[PDB]
């Protein structure tokens, strides 16, 4: 629901993961990651209709509330729901470790 | 308070083309936290008659490389202090900077 | 045991298994209509439910057949 | 981590729970609910820089990324953390019925 | 498709002054879900002699509320029409919309 | 085990438990934040990059400066 097997599939303007790719060194900053140089992270990003993949109640209240108060500075947000981790290598020494960086990658979001 | 390992280039003696220069790019595919969170970079330049070699690793300052003592270690940039070595010329510099070492020096 | 028809759940048969109720909303646009299923715990009242009692230009209703999502 | 005591004491203008108080007949457009007439859910509003309780390391990477990367349009989100339940009192029939709404206020908020 | 209730005022028989008007408010707190789906509003206003009385309820339009079927149980509003009754005015009233009856139309 | 400085702990004295570290930063006006760190959040371990405008992760207890 929500997640790259819909979105990278359909198209359509409300929230949905998108395309996102990632560079270490210059997007982050970080220099210490040997491979891969990036990585593809996608994000989550669209407006949350009423009744468009709304996490919980509090969810839908504040739909309905934005919908009965057009721009209200006040509704759920496309966010992150499930994050896959990411295998990189880097080094400690003269030893490559290699491991895996956790909650790198979104599966899936959702609006809240 | 906590003190952290700082990242050097770390690919041991590779032949280089560094050469009559006032300033070589080390180019070390291999960026490493260095083990020891006291260590420091490293960057020996030994030109032999006809072959020239380049060493980047992470030390101990406290330590004495190749029969030196680490005194440079301290400066965040990598200026190659040269010494005296038989049989052929011999420069290196140390520093406590995040890849300080990819960046060697002997001018300005 | 109730079987919705559902367009998120891609890899799904597009297809889901709820407990509650299925639901279809049409939206004019400028058709976009989406079917879910809702599971009773997220009916509110259950006698009720405010998600089957439809807003303000769209038209939602619930209905407890298999695929009855339009 | 950002929460209702820190945030209705202070301003940070940040990420954090707003106020908002909704009323069920007029914002919501309910009228089976026979007590409360509105309460306070609150909202979470607020942008959210490097190192601003940021929940997961996906958030930690979109920050970092929209910090190297000026109006990126990705970047963590100031969404709920905490929500609470809201104890309503409604009749189905002659019969007053009293239940709690699960996930109705939020107490708390966080970058993600 | 699936059916559901629909609100309706259930104060039952309760005191009353609306008099000599147009509309008044059954003004009655109690806004209910009725139990029924069938169910549709209802309110009965009286007068007998010494006092004034009115009831607001959910009613099946099938069965007749005081001897009086439901005729316009699938109107929109609470059309207050009015029924002869010896020794007491009786002016009942139906409809098929949320809370209908908490608006009587004389 | 540990014990922290916490920034945002309003009703709780400011404070905070982990078995990480305590992490401050800093800065025309100035402000900084201080929190606490789970060691789970520590990657990488051998050199967390929430660790390495100003910061330290001090190993003690309300070690947080100003």
């Amino acid at each position: 629901a929500l997640d790259t097997n819909y979105c990278f599939s359909s198209t359509e303007k409300n929230c949905c993961v998108r395309q996102l790719y990632i560079d270490f060194r210059k997007d982050l900053g970080w220099k210490w990651i040997h491979e891969p140089k990036g990585y593809h992270a996608n994000f989550c990003l669209g407006p949350c209709p009423y009744i468009w993949s709304l996490d919980t109640q509090y969810s839908k209240v504040l739909a309905l509330y934005n919908q009965h108060n057009p721009g209200a500075s006040a509704a759920p947000c496309c966010v992150p729901q499930a994050l896959e981790p990411l295998p990189i290598v880097y080094y400690v020494g003269r030893k490559p470790k290699v491991e895996q960086l956790s909650n790198m990658i979104v599966r899936s979001c959702k609006c809240s | 308070a906590v003190k952290f390992p700082q990242l050097c280039k770390f690919c041991d003696v590779r032949f280089s083309t560094c050469d009559n220069q006032k300033s070589c790019m080390s180019n070390c595919s291999i960026t490493s936290i260095c083990e020891k969170p006291q260590e420091v970079c490293v960057a020996v330049w030994r030109k032999n008659d006809e072959n020239i070699t380049l060493e980047t690793v992470c030390h101990d300052p406290k330590l004495p490389y190749h029969d030196f003592i680490l005194e440079d270690a301290a400066s965040p940039k990598c200026i190659m202090k040269e010494k005296k070595k038989p049989g052929e010329t011999f420069f290196m510099c140390s520093c406590s900077s995040d890849e300080c070492n990819d960046n060697i020096i002997f001018s300005e | 045991a109730l079987q919705c028809f559902c367009h998120l759940c891609t890899k799904d048969n597009f297809t889901c298994v709820t407990d509650g109720l299925c639901f279809v909303s049409v939206t004019e646009t400028t058709v976009i209509h989406n079917s879910m299923c809702i599971a009773e715990i997220d009916l509110i009242p259950r006698d009720r439910p405010f998600v089957c009692a439809p807003s303000s230009v769209t038209t939602t209703y619930c209905c407890n057949q298999d695929h009855c999502n339009k």
